[PDB]
């Protein structure tokens, strides 16, 4: 949850699309977290093994 | 007597109060005849308009009879009825305006917000100033050495 | 007079408030004035002093008296503030001791 | 937690509760997605939405 | 003092076939106003923050101030054009300009020009030129929306602290203004500045350009009751909800550090907020004045501006002075101030700067509800009485606290 | 709170609007903060002595400080606090407060 | 606190000044008749007394508030004030006009206690209390009086958004010692001379 | 507001019915408009006359 | 704000009213046939005639 943090303006696929859609203030991941989060994940299940 | 129900046209007019009885029996015809007897050419009477006082307690039915209808709502300069009353209940109405106030009515508002044209506040932070009126030839000293 | 009057509002003046809970109004400017020209006047006739160019004055704006300090300034940007201590307070600890 | 060399304790394997965890979960990349990328006008105030 | 290439920028439309406005808007303008010299405008502006900002046409101070530029910039098309223009409403009232005119009768053959997105140098047009005395109150008023117009933004409020060779003519007499906000200084400054065709004589130049940055370093944290300009800082009056209007006040604390020599800044507001917050708006206003006498270093450089805004002429650059603008959102900003007060302990932040932030917090979101509704309508009909800007623009960020920190060194 | 009060209108329950905006009988446990005795005179004067009198109604006179006034009687004979109440009652002022 | 009660249109009423303009535009309650107000300008060729003419309307009408504006161009000095430390009042600094206590409460509602559980008790009962007065005095100057006071009042906006433009118009003109300083100077082409 | 001018003017009460009005008209009614400012101002000279 | 001046706004209709109630006069739900398109809402202005 920590990590899904908030993003706010336009929703969509293209440009294109998104021109269309506005959507505030709801939530993203990073790559970086994303990399870090799953790097914990697999971390926790090598330690489980 | 009948039934001809009249449209007069005039747009924006001035309107002279009655309040009468509630628990009588009333005809607004004497009332009407002199204002329709009255118009001129050149000139109206201002508008009849009677109407019952509201009453705070479970009174009886009498007749009342009116016959003047407004397009437009004009009842906004009654500022409120009864008051000093525990409930208003025969004739029923309503109380005083909070828009009126909002600073005072409501914390919400911090008294200088955009009422206009809407609504004519009337309690809200007045201004008042100091200000001294010295003359010309006082504010500065003279040198008479000329 | 300090020590006194910040007993009657709050101020961050340096005493402990035994008298919290002795029923008090947070005075006003005003309302310390009257109180401290009482205070004035005791000292005065205690003391047989009949001078009101003693003390008097004390009084004449803002009486929400802390630190009575005085200063020069001078041009080349700098100021000169002799903040002069009281240090001996006998009567002042028999008032407080009192309390 | 509890001492678990105490009494009390039932075995009772049932239909109902068929051991289960969680093994692997579904990673497919179609399933990956939902959806749209955020976005702003320009970085401007409401005006450039083109 | 006449500036040759007084040259002025008119502003962009929000991807709009036509200038910012409506037929029926710039009727209510030119024809309900008369005179094209800030009087009416300013009328507005000046009732200290008491009357609301809203209202059907006009949504705040700076509404108007935006559909002021856009007036201006659309009816001087028709007489700043090549062989001079003017029809459809504005035909007008002497070639001198003196009253905004609907159409002279047997007057069509100068069209109405339809510009684009331009830009144009008073003093190439003859009748401009030839005018040069009356010319100077206008181009004052040119000046302000040149300097909104050039960008997307808040204001582009230039700073200046001349250090040493301070006038005691100076001093003295400001003393006697001590008691009044900003804006009522202001206003009698512009007023002067326009009825007499422009000095060369520094006096009252100076004295806006100190002001300013009293002003400026009074809002930053950097001056205040302990740090001042000798005695000089502004007092931020009423605690409680964010109308805390700035005050020039004389105290005896510190002499602030005399910085070294000649310190210039440009600040711009990237928040839409701006808008109801006549501060801010006042010392724009202010460095318009300055503008008038001053040849001012070659205007923002091109690296924070928007494309159309590019290239321009004389003023944008990217090799002169000031070449980066000094960017805030006004809320972060008074945070920095209650950090400095903080960071020097002249208060504890306990109960001081939490309550403050607790209601520019409730300011901002009401301010930005208030803008963004009022934005739908022009964002769907073809009328435009409002700074255009998207959800995303109020955003946290835009150099708000390296302004701060540039502010402060300034002061150095 | 005193003025948080609702008459006995037309068989209605006489009844006050307990703190938090309760309408309810006066019988119980009553408290009075200071200022707000200072507050009612005229109508706490006449509803809560009658019930003080002829029922159960534990007023809390929530004083905190005061000047006490003392007086000295025989347990011979058969008295009663009524004129002292009454001329208490009579002299408290919304400004003002007797010696106890 | 009566029956029926209304809102009508007196100009300054409440005007508690030695200084009569003489220009007030009074109107009388609805329940009677007002006829007279709107006939003024123009029904000179109708002499009627109870009839007026409708179509001068729009005329009479725009002198009238013309002279609204007029009788009402005005600066609203300050008198003086006090620290009402009492139980009816929460510390509150009240305007001390120099007579008729009457006007306080009128201009201070909620300076009022609470007897009966009324519809205008009520009211009163839900609005908040404490903007009662006056909030800040402002002056900074130590030993002079106050340049301003910034007090909640029984106020209309509308009237009052009259007095605060005059003010600004009035701002506008007002010059500083130095300014007129030169301005002699100056006329005086050296010759005469004024002491700075 | 009563005669049809030159000028750019707000114009509010339109549903206020009033007369065909003259240049004759037009001149009662600026001066009793001009009498107005003359005593409010407290003013014996000629103003605008 | 017009009522505060004592002045109103729209249109009379004079019709009949025999009843037992507090209609307010001043307060009227302007929805009988007031109008044009009204049914049999008839329209003289004719002169004389």
């Amino acid at each position: 949850s920590s990590f899904t943090t908030t993003t706010s303006g336009y929703v969509g696929a293209t440009a294109g699309d998104a021109l269309d859609n506005p959507v505030t203030n709801g939530v993203f991941i990073s790559t970086v977290q994303i990399m870090n989060l799953q790097r914990t994940i697999a971390a926790r299940m090598r330690d489980v093994a | 007597a009948g039934r001809t129900r009249v449209l007069v046209e005039l747009g924006h007019y001035v309107y002279t109060l009655h309040y009468y009885d509630p628990q009588i029996s009333l005809d607004e015809a004497p009332i009407l005849e002199e204002w329709l007897s009255k118009i001129n050419p050149a000139g109206i009477p201002p508008v009849p308009f009677c109407i019952p006082i509201p009453q705070v307690y479970p009174c009886i039915t009498a007749r009342r009879v009116h016959y003047a209808f407004t397009s437009e709502n004009n009842n906004d300069s009654l500022f409120s009825t009864n008051a000093a009353s525990i409930d208003t209940a025969f004739g029923e109405n309503a109380a005083v305006s909070p828009l009126r106030w909002p600073g005072l009515v409501d914390p919400n508002y911090r008294v200088g917000t955009n009422d206009l044209p809407n609504r004519i506040t009337l309690y809200n932070s007045l201004y008042r100033y100091n200000f001294t009126y010295p003359t010309l030839d006082g504010i500065m000293y003279v040198r008479s050495a000329t | 007079a300090r020590s006194a009057v910040a007993q009657c509002q709050d101020a961050g003046f340096l005493v402990p408030r035994p008298l919290d809970a002795l029923r008090q109004f947070d005075v006003t400017s005003a309302a310390a004035a009257e109180i401290m020209h009482a205070v004035n006047d005791a000292f005065k006739t205690a003391f047989d002093l009949d001078g009101a160019l003693l003390d008097g004055l004390a009084l004449y704006g803002d009486p929400r008296i802390a630190d009575l300090s005085a200063a020069y300034l001078q041009y080349g940007g700098n100021v000169v503030r002799e903040h002069v201590p009281p240090g001996p307070s006998h009567i002042h600890r028999a008032l407080q001791q009192v309390e | 937690t509890y001492n678990i060399t105490g009494d009390g304790n039932s075995f009772t394997p049932t239909s109902d509760m068929t051991s289960t965890a969680a093994p692997a979960i579904d990673l497919k990349p179609g399933v990956l997605n939902p959806t749209g990328k955020l976005w702003r006008p320009v970085g401007t105030s409401v005006a450039t939405i083109d | 003092m006449a500036q040759r290439q007084f040259f002025g920028l008119t502003y962009n439309f929000y991807g709009q076939p036509a200038p910012l406005f409506d037929l029926n808007d710039l009727q209510e303008l030119a024809g309900c106003y008369a005179r094209p010299w800030t009087s009416r405008f300013s009328h507005l502006a000046i009732s200290t923050g008491s009357l609301p900002v809203w209202s059907a046409r006009y949504p705040s101070v700076a509404s108007r101030n935006i559909v002021v530029n856009t007036l201006l910039g659309a009816h001087l098309n028709p007489f700043a054009g090549g062989q001079i223009t003017s029809h459809q409403g504005i035909t007008w009232r002497d070639p001198v300009l003196s009253s905004l005119a609907p159409v002279p009768a047997i007057q069509p053959p100068p069209v109405w020009a339809v510009a684009e997105n331009v830009l144009l140098d008073s003093n190439n047009y003859p009748t401009y030129v030839l005018n040069l005395s009356s010319m100077w109150p206008i181009n004052q008023d040119v000046h302000i929306m040149t300097m909104w117009a050039l960008s997307d933004q808040g204001p582009i409020y230039h700073l200046e602290v001349p250090v040493d060779p301070m006038p005691a003519a100076t001093t003295a007499a400001l003393m006697a203004y001590t008691g009044v906000p900003i804006a009522h200084l202001a206003q009698t400054a512009y007023r002067f500045a326009g009825q007499l065709p422009q000095s060369p004589d520094s006096t009252m130049v100076s004295t806006i350009r100190w002001l300013s940055a009293i002003w400026f370093g009074s809002l930053t944290g950097r001056l205040n009751r302990s740090r001042t300009c000798n005695g000089f800082y502004f007092e931020f009056a009423k605690p409680a909800l964010n109308p805390d209007q700035a005050v020039l006040k004389w105290n005896d604390g510190a002499r602030a550090a005399p910085p070294a020599a000649a310190q210039s800044s440009y600040i711009r507001c990237i928040s839409p907020h701006w808008q109801h917050q006549i501060v801010e708006v006042a010392g724009a206003l202010m460095s318009q004045s300055v503008t008038a006498v001053t040849g001012l270093p070659a205007l923002i450089d091109e690296a924070t501006l928007p494309a159309w805004s590019q290239g321009v002429a004389n003023l944008t650059g990217n090799g002169q002075g000031v070449v980066p603008c000094l960017d805030y959102n006004p809320v972060p900003m008074a945070a920095a101030r209650h950090l400095q007060w903080r960071q020097d302990g002249l208060i504890t932040a306990a109960q001081e700067a939490q309550l403050n932030n607790d209601y520019t917090a409730y300011a901002l979101t009401i301010e930005r509800h208030l803008t963004a509704m009022l934005v739908a309508n022009p964002i769907a009909a073809g009328r435009m009485p409002i700074q255009p800007f998207n959800a995303a623009d109020f955003g946290q960020a835009g150099q708000t606290a390296a302004a701060v920190a540039l502010a402060q060194a300034m002061f150095v | 709170r005193f003025g948080t009060i609702v008459p006995r209108p037309n068989g209605l329950e006489p009844q006050l609007i307990d703190d938090g905006n309760v309408p309810r009988d006066i019988a119980g446990d009553w408290v009075y903060p200071s200022d707000v005795l200072q507050v009612s005179v005229a109508v706490f004067r006449d509803y809560v002595w009658p019930m003080v009198k002829a029922g159960r109604t534990r007023v809390l006179v929530e004083l905190g400080h005061y000047v006490y006034t003392l007086h000295y009687y025989d347990p011979q004979i058969s008295l009663d606090e009524a004129p002292i109440l009454e001329e208490w009652l009579s002299k408290i002022n919304p400004a003002g407060i007797p010696p106890v | 606190e009566g029956a029926v009660n209304r809102i009508v249109c007196m100009t300054n009423w409440a005007s508690l000044g030695d200084e009569g303009r003489g220009l007030e535009v009074r109107l009388p309650p609805p329940t009677d008749s007002s006829v007279h107000a709107y006939k003024t300008v123009l029904s000179r060729g109708y002499i009627d007394n109870a009839q007026f003419n409708p179509l001068a309307l729009r005329s009479n009408v725009l002198l009238m508030l013309l002279q609204f504006t007029l009788s009402n161009l005005k600066i609203n000095k300050s008198s003086t004030f006090t620290s009402d430390v009492t139980t009816i009042t929460s510390g509150r600094m009240i305007r001390a006009f120099e007579g008729r206590p009457e006007l306080l409460a009128l201009a201070y509602p909620g300076r009022a206690v609470l007897p009966t559980q009324t519809k205008n008790a009520q009211f009163l009962s839900t609005a908040i209390a404490d903007r009662i007065g006056r909030l800040d005095r402002a002056n900074l100057i130590g030993g002079e009086v106050s340049a301003m006071v910034e007090c909640m009042e029984l106020c209309d906006a509308l009237t009052l958004h009259i007095r605060e433009t005059y003010i600004m118009l009035l701002r506008s003109m007002h010059q500083d010692p130095t300014q007129i300083v030169q301005i002699v100077n100056e006329c005086a082409n050296n010759l005469l001379n004024s002491t700075i | 507001q009563c005669q049809d001018a030159g000028f750019l003017v707000p114009r509010p009460l339109d549903a206020l019915r009033q007369f065909d009005v003259t240049s004759a008209a037009a001149a009662e009614i600026m001066h009793a408009v001009n009498d107005a400012f003359k005593t409010a101002f407290d003013l014996d000279g000629a103003l605008l006359d | 704000e017009m009522n505060l001046f004592n002045v109103a706004r729209g249109n009379l209709y004079l019709v009949q009213t025999a009843t037992n109630g507090n209609w307010s006069p001043m307060a009227p739900v302007a929805a009988p046939p007031f109008v044009r398109g009204g049914p049999n809402v008839r329209v003289v202005g004719r002169f004389g005639t």
